Formats: structure tokens, C-alpha cells, sequence
């Protein structure tokens, strides 16, 4: 179906401990495929998925050069942000960026992104029009003015509508074995008595790809949103993900509860019950 | 693939 | 501002005593990015634990997976110990093969 490519930059200052560290990771959907760390012994863009190893040396050189220039760029960005926020050079600060494109089943651009953060807060973001900016505050408005004058949005848009979708289409083809395979969750419900009159029903989803999933408990067909313990979807470390949802239920009422599972890998949503 | 956005803040 | 890590300790595959597996500690939702994460076997630090490349969610909060090969047994206790600027003391979360 639809697919995404995203690059994630983290630039972290560390006064007294060297120049700011710059890290990039690239994903297609929920699959990491490339990394860069300025603290590496000989920093370069490195493959993290088999299907990207196909790319010739020129790709790796070009990609490495971008990241190496970014290390210097984001060091300047950090220095600039200190001035814009009247901050001292004693503190550690973080700039983040996430950019990329979403394509439809036909590979056409659905939408592009380019968002920046400072110390975990929105700073500036390219609007969906790929022509204009939303600045979060008066400091980011200064960047906005510079970027407007420098036609940054036009360069972003050229990338988002061109290379971003073109390279993502190629990655999807090269990695079709995996990037175009959904793995459905393996599911079950466990039962643990809490006390004589309360029991925990826990609905498990394991081994699924991609990470998007919905797990919900209903009591008598009514969603138990407020009473469900839902953990964050978590990486198993073999590309797949795990999640569970739990409710505490009155003893003897277990059968009034149903677990509902939606996942792209499932032909239809699943209903599970405690199977004593 | 990335592209180089070289304009600073 | 600062955000405290969410912590989950779990295995890659369902735990089966005497069967090799992976012990994972997933830390998420935290900011800033500096974090200290140890995997413990019977209260002692496991050597040579690996971790994922630093990345973050749409809300800018960071996440990392720390992991080591391990063979669960009946007797052996496992845990994750996490420190972060938001924590006045390191947090220990015990592994529970049902969580």
C-alpha cells in the first residue's frame, strides 16, 4: 500500500566535551536502512538493511558527504540557536530534524515533510504546501525570514517531489521481499488472578510488521479505553514488533470481555477471548 | 537518498 | 524541557528455560537524549550489551533498544537499570516473562 521514507537528524551540543555530536538515521516505513554518527571512528553513511547494500560506492560517497557537511551545518545551527534564545554556552542543547516523503500504492507523492525542533520543542516546519513555513516562536521567525529569502522551501519541494519519491520507489523495489511484506501479529489472551475477585486479562500481539496496530478490549461490546493498560509498541529486535493491552476484570466476568486486533497483515480484524 | 540543505538558521 | 523514559524489559521470543533468546530493554519517550541503560543478571551488569542507533518519535522524544543474548533459566533473575537526568535515582525494572 502506502510507504514512507524519513531521515532523522539529532545534533547535540556538549560543552567541555568536544564539538556537537551529529547522528542521522534513515527509515523506509519501520525499517532502519542507513546510519551516520559523527563520533564514529571514520564517520560515514553505513548500510543497516540488506537491500541498501546494492547501492554503488558513488551513492555511499555522496551520502557520506551530505552527512559530513551536515555535521558542520548543525554545529552552526546550534551556535545560532544559542544567540536567538539568549542562552549561555554552558548548557547542552539539541536540534532535531525529521524530513521525507510519503508515497501511495502507485508511488505518487502523497505528502512531503521537513520539521525541525530545538530542545524537543517545535522550531520550524515546512507546511504541507511545500512552499511556506510555520515558525513556533520569534526565534524561528528569524530563520523563516532567512529561509524565505534563500528559497529553502523551493529546494525542499524539488527534493520531495523528485529524488525523495524516486529513491524510495527504488528502495521499495530492491527491498520488496521485506518492505512490501506485512507480517500479521501472533495473538493470545492470558489470564492472571489478581485476588479472589479480580483477574488480569492480557491480550498479546507478537511478531508483527509494520508497527502500526490497534489492540482494544471491549466489555459487553463497549470499548474499555479508560480502563485498559496499553503498553507502547516495542521492537523485538528481529524487525518485528510487540504490544499488549490489559484489563482487570471481575472474577466470573471474563467471558464478557473481547480483545480486538487490527493490523494491515490481517485480512480482517480479529476478536479474541480468554480461552480457559 | 538525502539532499544537502546547506542553509543555516 | 525534560521528559522521563518509559521502560520495558522483555524477551525477543517467548521465554523457554535453557533456550537462548534476547533480553531487550526498550527506553522511549525521553528527552534529552543522554541515557544510561544496563542489563543486569542476578543484580550484576551484563557486559557488552548492544543498542540501536539514536532515533525519535513524531513528538521529538527519543527511543533506544538495548539488547543482549541470554538463556533464561528457572533461577536466574534479569532486570534493566535506567538513569536519566529526569531521575534522581536509577530505576530498576525486573524482567517478567509475562510482561
Amino acid at each position: 500500500g502506502s510507504h514512507s521514507m524519513r531521515y532523522f537528524y539529532t545534533a547535540m551540543s556538549r560543552p567541555g566535551r568536544g564539538e556537537p555530536r551529529f547522528i542521522t538515521v534513515g527509515y523506509v516505513d519501520d525499517t532502519l536502512f542507513v546510519r551516520f554518527d559523527s563520533d564514529a571512528t571514520s564517520p560515514r553513511k553505513e548500510p543497516r538493511a540488506p537491500w541498501i547494500e546494492q547501492e554503488g560506492p558513488e551513492y555511499w560517497d555522496r551520502e557520506t558527504q551530505i552527512s559530513k557537511t551536515n555535521t558542520q551545518t548543525y554545529r552552526e545551527n546550534l551556535r545560532t540557536a544559542l544567540r536567538y534564545y539568549n542562552q549561555s554556552e554552558a548548557g547542552s542543547h539539541i536540534i532535531q530534524r525529521m524530513y521525507g516523503c510519503d508515497v501511495g500504492p502507485d508511488g505518487r507523492l502523497l505528502r512531503g515533510y521537513d520539521q525541525y525542533a530545538y530542545d524537543g520543542k517545535d522550531y520550524i516546519a515546512l507546511n504541507e504546501d511545500l512552499s511556506s513555513w510555520t515558525a513556533a516562536d520569534t526565534a524561528a521567525q528569524i530563520t523563516q525570514r532567512k529561509w524565505e529569502a534563500a528559497r529553502v522551501a523551493e529546494q525542499d519541494r524539488a527534493y520531495l517531489e523528485g529524488l525523495c519519491v524516486e529513491s524510495l520507489r527504488r528502495y521499495l523495489e530492491n527491498g520488496k521481499e521485506t518492505l512490501q511484506r506485512a507480517d500479521p501479529p501472533k495473538t493470545h489472551v492470558t489470564h492472571h488472578p489478581i485476588s479472589d475477585h479480580e483477574v488480569t486479562l492480557r491480550c498479546w500481539a507478537l511478531g508483527f510488521y509494520p508497527a502500526e496496530i490497534t489492540l482494544t478490549w471491549q466489555r459487553d461490546g463497549e470499548d474499555q479505553t479508560q480502563d485498559t493498560e496499553l503498553v507502547e509498541t516495542r521492537p523485538a529486535g528481529d524487525r518485528t514488533f510487540q504490544k499488549w493491552a490489559a484489563v482487570v476484570v471481575p472474577s466470573g466476568e471474563e467471558q464478557r470481555y473481547t480483545c480486538h486486533v487490527q493490523h494491515e497483515g490481517l485480512p480482517k480484524p480479529l476478536t479474541l477471548r480468554w480461552e480457559p | 537518498e538525502e539532499y544537502l540543505q546547506a542553509f543555516t538558521y | 524541557i525534560q521528559r522521563t523514559p518509559k521502560i520495558q524489559v522483555y524477551s525477543r521470543h517467548p521465554a523457554e528455560n535453557g533456550k537462548s533468546n534476547f533480553l531487550n530493554c526498550y527506553v522511549s519517550g525521553f528527552h534529552p537524549s543522554d541515557i544510561e541503560v544496563d542489563l543486569l543478571k542476578n543484580g550484576e551488569r551484563i557486559e557488552k550489551v548492544e543498542h540501536s542507533d539514536l532515533s525519535f518519535s513524531k513528538d521529538w522524544s527519543f527511543y533506544l533498544l538495548y539488547y543482549t543474548e541470554f538463556t533464561p533459566t528457572e533461577k536466574d533473575e534479569y532486570a534493566c537499570r535506567v538513569n536519566h537526568v529526569t531521575l534522581s535515582q536509577p530505576k530498576i525494572v525486573k524482567w517478567d516473562r509475562d510482561m
